[PDB]
């Protein structure tokens, strides 16, 4: 159905924030902090297809 | 001055004193000058 | 006529400010780890320091 093709497009097709790699609080010692990214958008019509 | 803030008042206060004395041992000489100079050229009446 | 030309020299070597700056008896320091570093680290320079 058309809310099918909606969801799947909303779902995988979305920018994900997931955190801080050494968060705060960390370990005694953790190495580093990083920002930690999940998926982008899509760009082309090729990936939407 | 020497407190609190002094630079500002050293800023305001010594190129007044120096202008101000300068400006009262040439002053009292080259107006005269420039005076009877002026008036020389463009005479009254 | 060289009294004029004596000033207008000593108006060009003059340097040039706005404000003066003025001991308030406070003063501030920062402190900038390499980039990555964890909170841990940043506490040990600033004990330190």
């Amino acid at each position: 159905t058309a809310k099918d093709v909606t969801d799947a497009i909303e779902s995988q097709n979305a920018q994900i924030a997931v955190g801080q790699l050494g968060g705060t609080p960390s370990v005694d010692k953790q190495a580093l902090n990083a920002t930690i990214n999940a998926q982008s958008l899509l760009q082309t019509p090729e990936q939407f297809r | 001055s020497t407190g609190a803030g002094s630079g500002g008042q050293h800023a305001v206060g010594t190129g007044v004193m120096g202008g101000m004395i300068s400006a009262t041992i040439l002053a009292i000489y080259f107006v005269p000058l420039f005076f009877v100079l002026v008036r020389r050229r463009f005479p009254l009446k | 006529v060289l009294l004029l030309g004596g000033m207008v020299f000593l108006f060009l070597r003059l340097p040039t400010s706005f404000l003066p700056l003025e001991d308030r008896g406070m003063f501030t320091t920062s402190v900038q780890l390499p980039s990555g570093s964890t909170q841990q680290q940043t506490l040990k320079v600033v004990e330190q320091i």
